[PDB]
């Protein structure tokens, strides 16, 4: 549309579009997402709220390989029963939201293979910089 | 005074996807526990099929049950699920639910005959 | 994975007289600490089985003290010095020290 | 922001916020009633006649 | 039926109370016990 050519504009802005073309606009839905006499009770139970959010979030990737990266290549593989799809055809074909419609079931195990795998490099670096 | 109770099929297809259930009262499932699957083939011996665990462990299956196996807790609902996909008529046997703790297994289900059958 | 057998696969009590079963592993069950993850069951059919000795020298809540338990290295000792015809089943020796989890295959008891 | 190419489904009568709306409301219109002066000293015998009409 | 020696635990009390409008109070009664009356200063 007017974003058109220059492919972007504001946040949720990209969610209609295929993943591949909203893989590169992922800055502003990071971004919009911490800033934004009983009522200031409210205000604050919301604030509080959106922080532990993100730093529950901040603290899911940390725990992972990548701190702030925002796109990060891993080391554990993929089980090809769960996509079950042509790899080229999803990033022109999906939207974000069928495609966590696609892998709903398929959660909560890759978190804990990402922990073992993190672990795993952490104890394999511990190695070879205490042989060195 | 922990209680587990299975639930869930006795006579399945072969080459299906077989899954069962077990209740768990009297304690709480995420305890220093693995919440384990173990069967018996009928006039066999026990074949210990897996667990799972009420902390954050990775569940470790029987190399042998050829990776068919996901124990899928559910914390919310104190149970603790098995699955078994593409079964065959040589998978029938007894069906135990039981917690590995600081003792080994005290606490067991009764046993379900799954009996695999076309 | 860890190999469990039991001697004798058969043995029919007589009541007043005690019945022994050796298990013999196949790997060294001793942990580092200092324990052995050692367990007895006894088979009762259609049934969860009855649970007589975890880590030799322990005792299950639930078991009267009729029973003894011994062992060196893999050859581990189930006695019952006084047997009763509350003893039938088949009885199990598992281990519980190396993954995966392994059973044995049990003697048969009953009456003689 | 304009979103294209999506579709939600939307759902006025199981719809929240309108229940937040009428418990905002009623929580203000009790809150701005507090400062305000009780009637208790007017609960007395009235000797009412009809207006001079 | 009260004995002389056992005292009743319970004592009748009447007395004036104001009504919802306040020109007219009313006459009204209750019960109580010994612990909860005590005797200001025939009647
Ligand atoms: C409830 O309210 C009424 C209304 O005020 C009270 O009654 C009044 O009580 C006073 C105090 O005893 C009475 O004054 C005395 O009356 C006696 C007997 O008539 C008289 O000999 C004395 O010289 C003095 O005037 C007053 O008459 C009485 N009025 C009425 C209409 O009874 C009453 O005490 C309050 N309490 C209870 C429990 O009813
Ligand atoms: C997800 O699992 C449910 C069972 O809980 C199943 O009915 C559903 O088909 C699964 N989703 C997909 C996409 O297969
Ligand atoms: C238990 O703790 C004591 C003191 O820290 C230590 O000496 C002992 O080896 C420990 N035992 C085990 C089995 O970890």
């Amino acid at each position: 549309a007017v974003g058109i050519g220059a492919v972007f504009l504001g946040f949720l802005g990209a969610a209609g579009s295929t993943m591949g073309a909203a893989s590169m606009t992922l800055t502003v839905q990071a971004r919009n997402l911490l800033s934004g006499t009983v009522w200031g009770i409210k205000q604050l139970q919301a604030r509080v709220l959106a922080v532990e959010r993100y730093l529950r979030d901040q603290q899911l990737l940390g725990i992972w390989g990548c701190s702030g990266k925002l796109i990060c290549c891993t080391n554990v593989p993929w089980n090809s029963s769960w996509s079950n799809r042509n790899l080229s055809e999803i990033w022109d074909n999906m939207t974000w939201l069928q495609w966590d419609k696609e892998i709903s079931n398929y959660t909560q195990i890759i978190y804990g293979l990402l922990e073992e795998s993190q672990n795993q490099q952490e104890k394999n670096e511990q190695d070879l910089l205490a042989l060195d | 005074q922990v209680q587990l109770v299975e639930s869930g099929p006795g006579l399945v297809r072969p080459s299906e996807t077989l899954s069962l259930t077990c209740a768990v009262s009297g304690a709480s499932i995420r305890t220093k526990a693995w919440w384990s699957w173990i069967r018996q083939p009928p006039g066999k011996g026990l074949e210990w099929i897996g667990y799972v665990s009420g902390g954050w462990d990775l569940p470790n299956y029987n190399p042998s049950l050829k990776n068919r196996v996901i124990i899928l807790k559910d914390t919310s609902l104190n149970q603790f699920s098995l699955r078994l996909t593409s079964v065959t008529a040589a998978d029938t046997a007894l069906y135990y639910c039981a917690r590995e703790g600081p003792e080994d297994f005290d606490v067991w289900g009764p046993g379900f005959l799954v009996t695999v059958s076309s | 994975d860890v190999v469990m057998t039991q001697s004798p696969l058969s043995l029919s009590i007589t009541p007043g007289q005690p019945a022994s079963i050796s298990c013999r592993s196949s790997q060294s069950l001793v942990h580092s600490d200092g324990k052995t993850y050692l367990s007895w069951y006894q088979q009762k059919p259609g049934q969860p089985p009855r649970l007589l000795i975890y880590q030799v020298s322990n005792w299950y809540s639930g078991v009267p003290d009729r029973f003894s338990g011994s062992g060196t290295g893999t050859n581990f000792t189930l006695k019952i010095s006084r047997v009763e015809a509350a003893d039938v089943g088949v009885y199990y020796c598992g281990q519980g020290v190396h993954l995966p989890r392994t059973f044995g295959q049990g003697t048969k008891v009953d009456i003689k | 922001i304009h979103l294209e190419n999506v579709t939600e489904e939307f759902n006025m009568w199981k719809n929240n916020m309108v229940e937040q709306m009428h418990t905002d409301i009623i929580s203000l219109w009790d809150q701005s009633l507090k400062p305000c002066v009780k009637l208790t000293p007017l609960c007395v015998t009235l000797q009412c006649t009809n207006v001079t009409n | 039926n009260i004995t002389d020696d056992m005292r009743g635990e319970l004592k009748n009390c009447s007395f004036n109370m104001t009504t919802e409008l306040r020109d007219k109070k009313q006459k009204v009664y209750s019960l109580f016990y010994r612990l909860d009356v005590v005797q200001i200063n025939s009647n």
